[PDB]
RNA sequence: AAACUCCAGUUGACACAAAAUAGACUACGAAAGUGGCUUUAACAUAUCUGAACACACAAUAGCUAAGACCCAAACUGGGAUUAGAUACCCCACUAUGCUUAGCCCUAAACCUCAACAGUUAAAUCAACAAAACUGCUCGCCAGAACACUACGAGCCACAGCUUAAAACUCAAA
């Protein structure tokens, strides 16, 4: 069997785990910003729906839940 | 179903042994058992020293109680056998006779 | 032709070999029998290459021995000395 | 056949009436389950 | 409801003179002195007598449905006490799926027997879903909003007209 | 601990032959597997290693018995040549 | 050498840990797994196939709460060795291995053989592995690396898991 392929998989994985450790803090900020933008996009899509329907505002009693914040 | 209770009782005199046997059979009947027969295997030295109810036993009386009881009774009986101070060790098994003696054609 | 061979099961087929306990009931209370398959010095259960028993009866003997040992009928670390003079059925010799 | 056998067997079962006598008789009895086997496959009763 | 514990075993119910025996024999040959399997057999026999046209024919689809229903009830009773028995949970789910398949076949072949089976065993036949897709948070919230918006649109249209 | 003493793994000496009694006891303990069990229990053997070892010994024994059977079966032909010259 | 000397030997009492021998057996379970004893429940389907996502499960490791703690032991100290030892050897002791209620969903999770049905006739047949094939169905694959990666989406997971590319490069792999 290909032992080079498994050793290449090991080196690639080990190198990757070093990168995430080094940049763990920068990654967290990127992820939280991405989640914020994704929530904003979801809200915009919902607003698009109730605007196209005809309603000038959201359905009575409706509050867009935060479905991505941990 | 049909069960066999193997009872290792304390080495006592005849009156206390009779009283303990009567109490055990009475508990069996109270839990709904139909007792078929009571066998005495004898008073003998235990294969090993057994510690029960803060007492050490090297000798004991061996008895067998064959009976028919509902499935729910067995657990209860076990707990009762745990409380009786004159019982060194009680064990309920499915009666060996109910086990079927399948026949063999020999070594293939 | 009347002399042609006829289809038939082997009439000379010898009866298939039996273990010494075949057809007999193994009970956990029969400590005398269960003691014939344990080491006199350590109480260890002999394997089938020593006892000569079949797989089914080997399993039956093992289960009966364990049940008797745990229920206070048979010693574990040695064979009961009362059964040391019973017939020897195991193929083992300590030159003792 | 099984029902008839059970019916005749029940006559010897222990009840609340014969418990004293049966316990006493069992105390004055001894049952032996021990028997050995030989290399020829024969049972040796004690 | 379970059969009363005094009921005789399935194999000891047609024996001649079984009513002319002692009470102890009756207790010994009853469900009280037997495992749960004999009691399940008595349920199966009762359901067969109550539902199927020929109670002796165990080869019909209805008879198999009755037997699997008894088995499913047994599995559910086991799992009420044994919550962490994953193997028996698997067995229950598999038996439910098999009974659904048999019920579909019975409906496709014999609708009258299908109705009798559904009424007798208390089974509420359900049609399978058309699509199998995850209902994640985004989809669920979006669908709820869409339903609400449709309701408000209907109200506004009613007010206009 | 809870058993009677001087019954298990006990050998009596005959005519003051203590060395013979010790060697008999050693034979008994080795035959019953106690010696190898004690030696193997000094360090923990991993379950996978235990399974591999057991399979290896079982197959080794089977192969050795089969080879011994073959050699014994073919040993009959090892006699003086009856057709020497031709 | 450290360590202990509230140490060591016999005897007696004494687990929420682990389950010699049997087992040279090859069984149960869908797989993962399952080898001390008793008892109660209990191991789907009288066509077959049928899912990364549906419904259920999934070794070891790991994360939350509480509890138990003999032994073992990442980590952490001490002793020794070494040019150095942030390792190997010795001692001690944690997380963890255990129970309860939730998660996490990964393995060389492999018999490295997809499920059912059928054949032993043909040149048997690249090679090796494990004799060679046929019918039918689902899943998957179309040079290497980039890449068990990036982005998107989903997830009780937040240094995580599933799915999973492209650009540049090469004549190989
Ligand atoms: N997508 C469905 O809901 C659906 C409904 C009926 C039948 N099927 C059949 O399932 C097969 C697979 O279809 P696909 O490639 O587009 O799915 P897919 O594998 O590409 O996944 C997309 C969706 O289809 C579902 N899916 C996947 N396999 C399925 C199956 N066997 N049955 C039902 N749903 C399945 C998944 O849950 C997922 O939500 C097709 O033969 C299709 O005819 C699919
Ligand atoms: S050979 Fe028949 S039971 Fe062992
Ligand atoms: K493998
Ligand atoms: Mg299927
Ligand atoms: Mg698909
Ligand atoms: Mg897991
Ligand atoms: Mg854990
Ligand atoms: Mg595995
Ligand atoms: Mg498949
Ligand atoms: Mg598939
Ligand atoms: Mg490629
Ligand atoms: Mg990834």
């Amino acid at each position: 069997k290909n032992v080079l392929k498994i050793r290449r998989r090991k080196m690639n994985h080990h190198k990757y785990r070093k990168l995430v450790k080094k940049t763990r803090f920068l990654r967290r900020k990127v992820q939280e910003g991405r989640l914020r933008r994704k929530q904003i996009k979801f809200e915009k899509d919902l607003r698009r729906i109730w605007l196209k329907a005809g309603l000038k505002e959201a359905p009575e009693g409706w509050q867009t839940p935060k479905i991505y914040l941990r | 179903p049909r069960y066999e209770l193997a009872l290792i009782l304390k080495a006592m005199q005849r009156p206390e042994t009779a009283a303990t046997l009567k109490r055990t059979i009475e508990a069996l009947m109270d839990r709904g058992a139909i007792v078929r027969d009571l066998e005495n295997l004898g008073e003998r030295a235990l294969p090993y020293r057994i510690s029960a109810h803060s007492q050490q036993h090297n000798r004991g009386g061996y008895f067998l109680v064959d009976f028919y009881a509902p499935t729910a009774a067995v657990e209860s009986m076990v707990e009762h056998l745990s409380r009786d101070i004159d019982v060194i060790r009680g064990n309920i098994v499915k009666h060996p006779l109910t086990q079927e003696l399948k026949e063999c054609e020999g070594i293939v | 032709n009347e002399d042609l061979p006829i289809s038939m099961e082997n009439p000379y087929k010898e009866p298939l070999k039996k273990c010494i306990l075949c057809g007999k009931h193994v009970d956990y209370k029969n400590v005398q029998l269960l003691s014939q398959f344990v080491s006199p010095f350590t109480g260890c259960i002999y394997g089938r290459h020593i006892t000569g028993l079949c797989g089914k009866k080997q399993k039956e003997i093992t289960k009966a021995i364990k049940r008797a040992q745990i229920m206070g009928f048979m010693p574990v670390t040695y064979k009961d000395p009362a059964y040391l003079k019973d017939p020897k059925v195991c193929n083992i010799r300590y030159r003792e | 056949r099984e029902v008839l056998q059970l019916q005749e067997e029940v006559k010897n079962f222990i009840t609340r009436e014969n418990l004293e006598a049966r316990v006493e008789a069992a105390l004055d009895s001894r049952k032996n389950y021990n028997w050995a086997i030989t290399r020829e496959g024969l049972v040796v009763r004690p | 409801d379970d059969p009363p514990p005094s009921t005789l075993l399935k194999d000891y119910q047609n024996v001649p003179g079984i009513e002319k025996v002692d009470d102890v024999v009756k207790r010994l040959l009853s469900l009280e002195m037997a495992n749960k399997k004999e009691m399940l057999k008595i349920k199966q026999e009762q359901f067969m007598k109550k539902i199927v046209a020929n109670p002796e024919d165990t080869r019909s689809l209805e008879a198999r449905i009755i037997a699997l229903s008894v088995k499913i009830r047994s599995y559910e009773e086991h799992l009420e006490k044994h919550r962490k028995d994953k193997a028996h949970k698997r067995y229950l789910l598999m038996s439910i799926d098999q009974r659904k398949k048999m019920l579909k076949n019975l409906r496709n072949t014999n609708y009258d027997v299908f109705e009798k089976i559904c009424w007798g065993l208390g089974i509420e036949y359900t049609f399978p879903p058309l699509y199998y897709r995850r209902a994640h948070r985004r989809f669920v919230t979006k669908k709820a909003l869409c339903i609400r918006v449709f309701q408000e649109t209907q109200k506004l249209k009613k007010r206009r007209r | 601990a809870k058993h009677l003493k001087f019954i298990a793994r006990t050998v009596m000496v005959q005519e003051g032959n203590v060395e013979s009694a010790y060697r008999t006891l050693n034979r008994i303990l080795t035959m019953d597997g106690l010696i190898e069990d004690i030696k193997h229990r000094r360090y923990y053997e991993k379950p996978c290693r235990r399974r591999q070892r057991e399979s290896y010994e079982r197959c080794r024994r089977i192969y050795n018995m089969e080879m011994a059977r073959k050699i014994n079966f073919l040993m009959r032909k090892n006699r003086a040549d009856p057709w020497q010259g031709c």
